[PDB]
This record gives C-alpha cells, structure tokens and sequence, in this order.
C-alpha cells in the first residue's frame, strides 16, 4: 500500500527533504501546523516528520492520530536540536503499558 | 429460569472464565513484546535525533557561503521520489504497520550518485548525509508508531481483563445461583 511522506519544521532544517520527494511545509503558529497535520492525514500520508520546537505547538493534535495506524508522526530535531519531547513521549507510552498514568 | 437457560449461561460462564485467564496471558504476551520493541524505539530515537541534527548542521554551514537563488534552484531537481508502501501486520488483536521506502523503479540501472552541477564538495556531502539518514528514519517511524499503538492496545486489554474479573463473571455466576435455586425450590 503506498504513501506519501510530509515533513513540517523550519526552512533551514527540513529543505534537503524535498530532494526526496517528501512533501515539506514550514508553518510556524498552532493553527497553521494543526491545518498542515490534518491535511496530510486528509490525503492519506503514512508518516509526518516534525521538528520539535514545531511539534512542541500541536500535543493536541498530535495526541489524537496517536492511536491511528496512519499518520505516524515523528518528531526529529531542528539544525537546534530538541525540546527532549520524543524522548519524554517514549516514557510516556512506557507509563502508558504498565497502567502507571 | 429454565433448565434451558441455566445449560446456556453455564456454556457463558466456562467462555468468560477461560478467556479472561487466557487474555491476561495475552496482556502479559503483549507487554513481554512492547518492552523489547520500546528498547529499540529509544535505542533508535537517540541514534536519529544525533544524526538528523549533524546532517542539518553540516547543510545550514555548506548553504551558507552560496546565494539563495542557487540553493532553491538545486533544491528543485529531484534526487529521488520516495514513496512508503504500509503493510498491516497482525500482533494478536492489533493492528501495526510495517514500512518500506519505495523508489523510483524505472531508474533502478542508475541508482542515485548525488553532484550537483557548479555544486561543491562540502555542499553535495550534505546532501549524501540526509540520504544516509533515510533507512533510518523509516526504521523510527516503524518502530515508533509499533510501540504507540500497542501501549493502546495493552491499556484496551487491561480494562477488559479487569471488566471481566469484577463485572461479568461475576454478574455471570449470581445469574447461574438465582436460576439454580430456582429449579431446586420446585422439585423438592
């Protein structure tokens, strides 16, 4: 079955994503990232890389494709780094399994 | 109150004790599964957010020394057209996907050799950093997503695990004793 691949984050970080064909937008405010996340699952992407400090403006939406098969949505650094949130997210699942909150 | 109706809920209760032993063996299976791919997820989450950061940092210097209007002319061409094929795979009662980048096939005599024309060096090895990273982070999202959607279905276990043992089986068997009482009033 075959998808396409978004990224959001900034210009200087994600720009050599479009030699791949991958789908790259910059949104830089909740509302316009939230528009661009649920677009991308409207026409059916399998995976949406984010960078942090993108990601670190949606929980919300981010929280509710979680238990979807489809988008996956990876958060990566920026030229930056991170906010620590994928590492603190992988706990979370861990809490999450073992019914610890 | 019948005999009928005793013979069924006895076939209910036998259905519901066996299966809620056997789905707790099923959130224990579950869990010895998540804990070793929730090793992986970290193992590769610290090993991507490490080169990710390097491939970016190495294209934010190469770009910098070079006008904009070549930097966005060379971002325009193509190097590959990456698509993801998602397979559904089964572990017990959830659904996890299993990813693979697909290229373009047509191109398979020439595979990729990243120069760009009046490019540098520094500037094309850039770009191979950001091709190296891409198994990678396919592996991630794989992993990733495996691991979000079976914490779901481990927490989705747990509840009917416990609904069972303090709700069915037992509303089950009080049903079973009012029946059972009931018959053995009127042949007495």
């Amino acid at each position: 079955m075959t998808y396409k691949i978004g990224v959001v984050g900034d210009k200087d970080s994600v720009s050599p994503f479009r030699l791949f064909g991958f789908d790259v937008q910059h949104g830089t405010t909740k509302t316009e990232i939230r528009k661009t996340i649920d677009e991308m699952a409207k026409n059916e992407y399998g995976v949406i890389y984010i960078t942090e400090q993108c990601a670190n403006l949606v929980p919300e939406t981010i929280e509710r494709y979680k238990g979807q098969l489809t988008p996956a949505i990876i958060l990566i650094p920026s030229h930056q780094g991170t906010l620590g949130i994928g590492l603190e997210e992988i706990q979370n699942s861990v809490e999450k399994a073992v019914g610890q909150n | 109150p019948t005999r009928m109706e005793l013979t069924r809920l006895k076939k209910q209760l036998t259905t519901a004790t066996r299966g809620h032993k056997l789905l707790k063996d099923k959130q224990d299976e579950l869990m010895r599964q998540f804990i070793l791919l929730i090793r992986k997820n970290n193992e590769l989450r610290q090993a991507i957010e490490k080169e990710t950061q390097t491939a970016m940092k190495d294209f934010v210097l190469a770009k910098s020394t070079v006008e904009e209007a070549f930097i966005d002319e060379l971002l325009a061409l193509p190097a590959e057209n990456v698509s993801i094929s998602v397979v559904e795979k089964n572990i017990m009662s959830v659904k996890v996907p299993l990813m693979n980048f697909q290229y373009d096939e047509t191109l398979n005599e020439t595979p990729l050799e990243y120069g760009y024309l009046h490019s540098n060096a520094e500037l094309d090895r850039s770009i191979d950093g950001f091709t190296q990273l891409l198994p990678k982070l396919l592996k991630l999202a794989e992993v990733e997503k495996t691991c979000q959607l079976m914490a779901e279905e481990i927490e989705k276990t747990r509840r009917r695990v416990n609904a069972l043992e303090y709700m069915t089986i037992p509303q089950l068997e009080e049903t079973i004793y009012y029946i059972k009482m009931k018959l053995e009033e009127n042949e007495r």
